[PDB]
């Protein structure tokens, strides 16, 4: 879809759409497109663990698109960084 | 070489619920005996083909599939290696790799599962450069 340049340009729903696009590319024959999407995910979330949020989720939260978005939102808020678009 | 057909052979080794925890150390993780049992005596068009089938089998073994996230299980189901943790990556190599202990360039079995192990990219590059 459209890759926005910041988390603040994304509502939570739009960010979930990016996560499902990544799930689709996980099952593609190659990782060419997947890897550009992952670089984008890492760049805009800014979480030090990067792709680990998707592939190595903590046991203390759900391994789901909703769980990834929730962890991102809590980590960004805890670090005083702008969150998802509230509209 | 690795691009020629062949039959998989070998017994593999028993593994616990932390199969790949040491993929980034020494020679990495062994092929699981249960997985070896499923691939033994089957023929493959290439090592790349064996690799795909290897990961597919891992996704079908309940005891191993449970050790990976949902996104990683989907990758394995289509034959792609699971993504490693961010810290074990090396440039564009971001997925677990298979290493031949004894190189094909010296009677090393391309499809011998007892001569094959799973390693992280970072460890794999070190192994080949003498580290
Ligand atoms: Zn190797």
């Amino acid at each position: 879809m459209e890759l926005k340049n910041s988390i603040s340009d994304y509502t939570e729903a739009e960010f979930v759409q990016l996560l499902k696009e990544i799930e689709k590319e996980n099952v593609a024959a190659t990782d060419d497109v997947l890897d550009v999407l992952l670089e984008h995910f890492v760049k805009i979330t800014e979480h030090p663990d990067g792709t680990d949020l998707i592939y190595y989720p903590s046991d203390n939260r759900d391994d789901s698109p909703e769980g990834i978005v929730k962890e991102i939102k809590e980590w960004r808020a805890a670090n005083g960084k702008p969150g998802f678009k509230q509209g | 070489k690795r691009n020629k057909p062949g039959k998989a052979t070998g017994k593999g080794k028993p593994v616990n619920n932390k199969w790949l925890n040491n993929a980034g150390k020494d020679l990495g993780s062994p092929v699981p005996d249960r997985i070896a049992n499923k691939l033994r005596d089957k023929e493959f068009k290439s090592f790349d083909d064996f690799r795909k089938k290897f990961w597919e089998e891992v996704s079908k073994d309940p005891e191993l599939s449970k050790q990976f996230s949902r996104n990683n299980n989907d990758r394995m189901k289509v034959g792609k290696a699971p993504k490693t943790r961010t810290q074990d990556v090396s440039g564009k190599r971001t997925s677990f790799e298979l290493h031949h202990e004894k190189p094909i360039s010296q009677n090393g079995g391309v499809y011998d599962m007892d001569n094959i192990s799973v390693v992280t990219p970072k460890r794999h590059i070190d192994i080949h450069r003498g580290k």
